[PDB]
This record gives structure tokens, C-alpha cells and sequence, in this order.
RNA sequence: UUAAUUGGAUUCAACGCCGGGAACCUCACCGGGGGCGACGGCAGGAUGAAGGCCAGGCUGAAGGUCUUGCCGGACGCGCCGAGAGGAGGUGCAUGGCCGCCGUCAGCUCGUACCGUGAGGCGUCCACUUAAGUGUGGUAACGAGCGAGACCCGCGCCCCCAGUUGCCAGUCCCUCCCGCUCGGGAGGGAGGCACUCUGGGGGGACUGCCGGCGAUAAGCCGGAGGAAGGGGCGGGCGACGGUAGGUCAGUAUGCCCCGAAACCCCCGGGCUACACGCGCGCUACAAUGGGCGGGACAAUGGGUGCCGACCCCGAAAGGGGGAGGUAAUCCCCUAAACCCGCCCUCAGUUCGGAUCGCGGGCUGCAACUCGCCCGCGUGAAGCUGGAAUCCCUAGUACCCGCGCGUCAUCAUCGCGC
């Protein structure tokens, strides 16, 4: 049950409309540039934010913004 | 010469790596050379006991644990530093023993 | 070989302060700690009174240092006395505070306000105590009282929070005291920021 | 002799032998490494004898 | 049943449980013997109190008493109150700890609204999740603790390290075989290549394709990959309830003991046996029993202790005794497995209970009641009625090992 926790989103949606031209839709392009941009120090965590903000562009450009 | 060889021991991993990078750093400063910190088996002694006071209820148990890392240094014998490694001041939580071959 | 060594030289501390701790119950013994240099040791002990633990100038800490010395190991041992680190943030100072006053006689309503008030004043996240004895009845109860956040399971709530417990003699028999102060810095793992441009 | 009727015998082995160090009970003793404490005491004091528990 | 066979626990959640493998002690139990009143006052006291002994009776044994007479130098249970001490009562007077509902998904708060009120709403509906975990609609809009995150191990790669760890490629010497062209075994010189030990980084995110579902949450299948859909195994147990267990681990209020129910010492009991029950060990044989050879482990422990090596003994064991305060020396050449020979379907070369005699170890003491060895005797048992238990992968089953308890004794607990 890969549910995506609640913090989670509450920060990507933060940091996807500030710097909305800083992040490509390559994984492990935007997996370096989170770690710089913020102050996470876990490991698994700046993956699944990378994995969502991801999702969120590519499915944001591409049209219709759910 | 006679190739002294120091022998530190302790339970805080962090407080001993700084202790070692002292004595790196002093022999470095001077001329000397040195076997880097050479890591030895970590010993971990283990409690095993049971949890209830008296003896109803199910049998549920602790694991209780206590390391202990250590480490090795191989040196030369020089007085500039056989006298340098002597105001090292080691904190309180390690243990620190010297003896020539 | 070595591992008797390091677990030998542990439990001096604790019957030490097992033993401190009765010996200065009031004036609120903080804790202590050995520094264990050639020809002696040296031994420190955070009161909250320094008066009462020193003496009628200087006619206890002789008892204190032959006793230490006769009935324990430390063979050169040398005593001070010194003020407590943060004692609104110390839960096993708060404890006994809390213990005192009650078998002093005051209510235990009045007690626990004041002293959440107090801390969560000097500067704490969350605080939380829990009393529970044969308070106002004949049957046993147990109140409690809290004030923000507070990690109770996990890894961060082992060492980030400090807990302590007491007991409190009194005419009709004895009351548990146990509270649980956050410092002012809990950095929990969910405390994630951006820094900015 | 009044001080020969109240007065114990030096035991060396048995459960008789050893007592607790803070406690003072005869019975279930850890000896484990040296320390002599109870299995009860033990279990209560141990996070400030520097042990924790990984598993 | 007994002089005593001390107590607590009775469905899940009491019965190899109280770390409970009790010779003395542990000990709380039956028989016997002897000691103990800080402190205030009372009979008395330097014409000498309290208080101590060579020898001998009583006694299981004892200057414990008495016989005998020596000594010591101030106080006094022969009297009153008090006070130590209590494994004595009460877990239904309490604290602390722990089992179970339950590692289940719950339990509340601020303000606003709905009801005269207890109360309600949020916390409801629809789909989805291991989950009050999410995505949509809504008199509700936001929050807190629990869940997840967090901590420790396992599997793959890279850097830094090279002794007490490892020895592949070079270099000498010694020794063996088809007599040597070839092959093999030890040393010692050198090196950290490989394994190893352990600090720091990398790696996996439903990220990438196809199909469901709305196009959202999410769910199926396929790649590439050491690993895939909480990566696998653990630690951490919310607000409360259970008059659940523990006063016999420590702490503790009230009531009884107080020259005793307090403190010591010797001998007995907890090990008694027409009987009902719980959990296990060995078998009822060939998917085997015996005899001789051949193979390969890991966790852990040692100074009150671990014992290599040599020599006596048929075996248990005994007399010497290097090296070890530890990656160095020691415990420590595991068993199921394989090859060769005997047995041939039988209460047997299966099964080894029960008993006789002889030799040893620990101990202050082995009869009641310790453990170990050699020869002999050889009980029930031929697959189990109705019923009932544990297990989803390096898991169940089968075989051995190490710690704990410990002066000796493991059919047990916890790990490999
Ligand atoms: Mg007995
Ligand atoms: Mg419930
Ligand atoms: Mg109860
Ligand atoms: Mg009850
Ligand atoms: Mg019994
Ligand atoms: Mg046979
Ligand atoms: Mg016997
Ligand atoms: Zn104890």
C-alpha cells in the first residue's frame, strides 16, 4: 500500500510553485537538486519527493492539472 | 625507533575518532610515519533477562546491549612527538595504554 | 580483560548517586559526575542550595568526603558544589519539587498548574504530568494534565524528552509523581523547511 | 560469649553466598561480567549503567 | 498420607510458571538450644554493678548454665513507658512494574452551528489502503497523541585503512614421488593483490512502458536490475479498562508480635504415593541395528579461571605443566552424510526401563537425596478410540553446538 504520506506532498506542492523553471522532468536530475534546496539530511525521503514532484510536472505540462 | 603501539578503547564512537585524528594530525606536523587506525572486532556483551516481577502473564524477555569499539596505532619513537602525544588530554569515556616493541 | 574494566567503573557512579540522592533530597541534588585524573579524582555535585550542602561553613562535606571515601572506592576524592544547568528544564528536579509541596499540604490542583505554568514560561515545547494515589477518597485515581507537543513512542521520544519520577509520603500513605519536559529544541524528523534563495 | 549466638557463618558457595549489591536478596543473581545485581534491580538501572536495547 | 509434607497462580491470559536444576544456607515449614530493649525514669551500685576464662558435669555439642575461683573497672529489662526488627495480615487501602483486549485503529481539543436537556456535528457518504492511510461531496473549518516517519541488523558497489587478520604472483633453503623434464609439502624474506575486520559515501522512487479506475486517489502485468512494490527480520504498546498478578525484589499507610511471630546454630521436610491431568524425551525397527574407515560449521566464554604438550590407567579419572587480562594462547579435527563387511522380518543383533557387585570426581557433609564409569539381568511396547495442536520460504520437519543457573548435576530457558 504505497500510499504517499501527508507530509510529504504539503512540501512538494511548496517548492514545485516557487521554482517552477528549476526542475526538469529527469529523476535523477531533480534528486540532486532537492538535497540543495532544502535542509532534509534522512535519504529516503528526498527520493520520494523527487518521485512525486516528478509526477506533478510531467503530468502538469502535458495539460489538465489534478 | 622501537615502534611504539597505542591501544584505544571505548564506548562513544564519535569521542574516539577525535582522539585519533589528533595523533594522525601530531605525527603528520612532524616528521614520522604511522600505520593509520587499524580497526579491531568490536566486543558487544549481551543481557538477556526476563520483563515480570512476579510469574503470571506470558514470558516476554529484554536485550539489553553494550559495545565497546576499538582501535590500534603503530608509531615510531621520536621525543618531538613521544612528547606531543603526552598533552593529548583523552576524554573521560576512553581508555589509553602506550608500550614500545 | 577489558569489558570488566568499563562495567566496573560504572556502577561506582550509580550507588554514588543512589545514595546522594536520599542523602540531599531537599535542596534538590541535581546529579553529579566523577573526573578521574592521576593522584585523585574530583567529584561535582549541582545542589540547588549550595548553603545546605556545604554546611555550617564547611562542617558537612568532611562527613561527605569520609563517607565517600570509607564505604565507596575513590580513593582521593575532592568535593564542590555548584547552581543547576536549566532547572525548568530538568524533569527530575521538577519531580521532587512537585512531591514537596504536596506533603507540605497544599492541594494537588494548585501544585501541577504552577508548575506547568512555570515551565512552559522559562521556555519548554510540551510539557506532562500525571499524579495518581489514594488522593481525596478511600479508591485510588489518577489525573492528569498537558500543554502542547509531545512524542510519546519512536526513537525521538528516548532521548530528545526528560522524564523523572518521585513518591510523596504523607499521613495516609504514598503518591507517584512522574513528569516529562520537552527542551526548546525537538527537531522532530517531519520538521522539514525549505532554505531559500 | 553474647557475641557468639548472633553472630552468622562465612559461607563461600550456594545460593547463600552472594547478595545483591543494592537490594540485598538471595536468590536470582546476574554474574554475568562481574556486576552482582538482581534480575530486578538490574532492569531498572541498566539505561544509566550505559546499556541500551537495539532488538 | 505426615510431626512438617510452607506458600502464590485455575479457560484463552494456571501447570520446565514465581528465572523455583532446594544435600547445609536458599527457607518462609515441623523437633530442639541459645542471644537481642538507642532513650527517659525505678529497686541497686567503686565495701565494688554491667560485663569475660584454664578444668569438670548436664547436653546432640557447647563457660549456654552449674561445680570451681580468677579477671575486669562503672553503670543498671530484676521494674514502667518507648524502640529496633518482621518472607507476620490485608494486592479489595496505595506507589512502581508487568500480562490481555491489541501493534488493534482508535481517543480527544479550539472556535462556530443543531437540540429545553443527556448529547450531537467535525469522526458521515462513495471508491482506495496494513491503517481515522488517502482522493472527491458535504454546518463545518483547523489541530493533538497513536499509525507512518525514527533506531538496529541482512543482501550489492566504491573510497580510506593492513596487526595480533589473509598468502595469489615473484625470491632463497630443506624434504618427498613415476627418478624428474613435470607435481607436491614446509619454513623465511617481502605485499595488502583476494577473503576479513569497520568508519564514510552510492543504490529503488510506482521512477520507466502496457492495461483497469475519472483524467484523481490508487491496483494489476512487463522490463532493466544484487535487490521491487512497508525491500526481509526485529525495537518502540496511545486515552482508558480489566477491584486481572505481585506487600514473598526493593519502597509503603493501618492493625497484630515485641523477650516474642525479632537474630543465630545442629538434625529432619519441600524428593512422601491405590490415583486424575498439562508439557516433553526414548521407542514400537530395513525410509534400520552393529563394527572399521572418509567429509565439511557458526554464535559465544576464560585470572576464584580457560588448559595446549609429555607421561601413568581398559574407562571414568590422576601426577606434571608451556601460553593466555584476548583477531595472538585455550575451549574446538560437531552430528545427521558417504564406502566396506555381519543381521533378513523376528518381541529379533529391535526396545533399554528395573535391579546385583566393583572403581572414581566436587564437597565442611553423599543413608534419607548428587553425578560419572565396567561386567551381568533384560519390563511394557508390533502405528495409537472419540478428540485436538503448530506452521506460507532459507520458513516447517530431521541432526548436533554455545551461554545462563553452577563447588559438582540440563530431557529446561535463550541463541547458533
Ligand atoms: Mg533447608
Ligand atoms: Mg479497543
Ligand atoms: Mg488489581
Ligand atoms: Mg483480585
Ligand atoms: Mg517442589
Ligand atoms: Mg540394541
Ligand atoms: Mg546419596
Ligand atoms: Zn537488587
Amino acid at each position: 500500500g504505497k500510499i504517499r504520506q501527508g507530509f510529504i506532498k504539503r512540501v512538494a506542492r511548496e517548492l514545485f510553485n516557487k521554482y517552477p523553471n528549476e526542475f526538469t522532468r529527469d529523476f535523477e536530475h531533480n534528486k540532486k537538486k532537492v538535497e540543495e534546496l532544502t535542509n532534509v539530511t534522512s535519504k529516503k525521503i528526498r527520493n520520494r519527493i523527487a518521485g512525486y514532484i516528478t509526477k506533478l510536472v510531467r503530468m502538469k505540462e502535458e495539460g489538465k492539472i489534478l | 625507533m622501537q615502534k611504539a603501539r597505542i591501544k584505544l578503547a571505548s564506548t562513544n564512537v564519535r569521542s574516539l575518532e577525535e582522539v585519533a585524528n589528533q595523533i594522525k594530525q601530531i605525527a603528520e606536523r612532524t616528521g614520522v610515519r604511522m600505520s593509520g587506525p587499524i580497526p579491531l572486532p568490536t566486543k558487544r556483551i549481551r543481557i538477556v533477562t526476563r520483563k515480570s516481577p512476579d510469574g503470571e502473564g506470558s514470558a516476554t524477555f529484554d536485550r539489553w546491549e553494550l559495545r565497546i569499539h576499538k582501535r590500534l596505532i603503530d608509531i615510531e619513537a621520536d621525543e618531538r612527538a613521544m612528547r606531543q602525544i603526552m598533552r593529548i588530554r583523552v576524554p573521560e569515556d576512553v581508555t589509553i595504554e602506550i608500550e614500545l616493541i | 580483560a577489558i569489558e570488566r574494566y568499563f562495567i566496573r567503573e560504572a556502577v561506582k557512579e550509580m550507588l554514588i548517586d543512589e545514595f546522594l540522592e536520599k542523602e540531599l533530597r531537599r535542596a534538590g541534588y541535581g546529579g553529579l559526575d566523577i573526573k578521574k585524573t592521576p593522584l585523585g579524582t574530583k567529584v561535582i555535585i549541582f545542589a540547588a542550595n549550595p548553603g545546605y550542602v556545604i554546611g555550617r561553613g564547611g562542617r558537612r562535606i568532611r562527613e561527605l568526603t569520609r563517607i565517600l571515601e570509607r564505604q565507596f572506592g575513590l580513593e582521593n576524592p575532592q568535593i564542590d558544589v555548584q547552581e543547576i544547568k536549566n532547572p525548568y528544564l530538568n524533569a527530575k528536579v521538577q519531580a521532587v519539587r512537585i512531591a514537596q509541596a504536596l506533603e507540605r499540604g497544599i492541594h494537588f490542583r494548585r501544585a501541577a498548574y504552577a508548575a506547568m505554568r512555570a515551565i512552559m514560561s522559562n521556555g519548554a515545547r510540551g510539557v506532562e504530568i500525571r499524579i495518581s494515589g489514594k488522593l481525596t477518597g478511600e479508591r485510588a485515581k489518577s489525573v492528569r494534565f498537558y500543554q502542547g507537543y509531545l512524542a510519546k513512542v519512536g526513537n525521538p521520544a528516548e532521548t530528545l524528552v526528560s522524564k523523572g519520577y518521585a513518591q510523596a509520603l504523607l499521613k495516609l500513605g504514598v503518591i507517584g509523581v512522574k513528569v516529562a519536559i520537552m527542551p526548546p529544541d525537538a527537531r522532530l524528523p517531519d520538521e522539514i523547511e525549505i532554505i531559500e534563495k | 560469649a553474647k557475641a557468639d549466638y548472633n553472630k552468622r557463618k562465612p559461607r563461600k558457595f550456594g545460593k547463600g553466598a552472594r547478595r545483591c549489591i543494592r537490594c540485598g536478596q538471595y536468590g536470582p543473581i546476574i554474574r554475568i561480567h562481574g556486576l552482582m545485581l538482581c534480575r530486578h534491580c538490574f532492569r531498572e538501572v541498566a539505561p544509566k549503567l550505559g546499556f541500551r536495547k537495539y532488538e
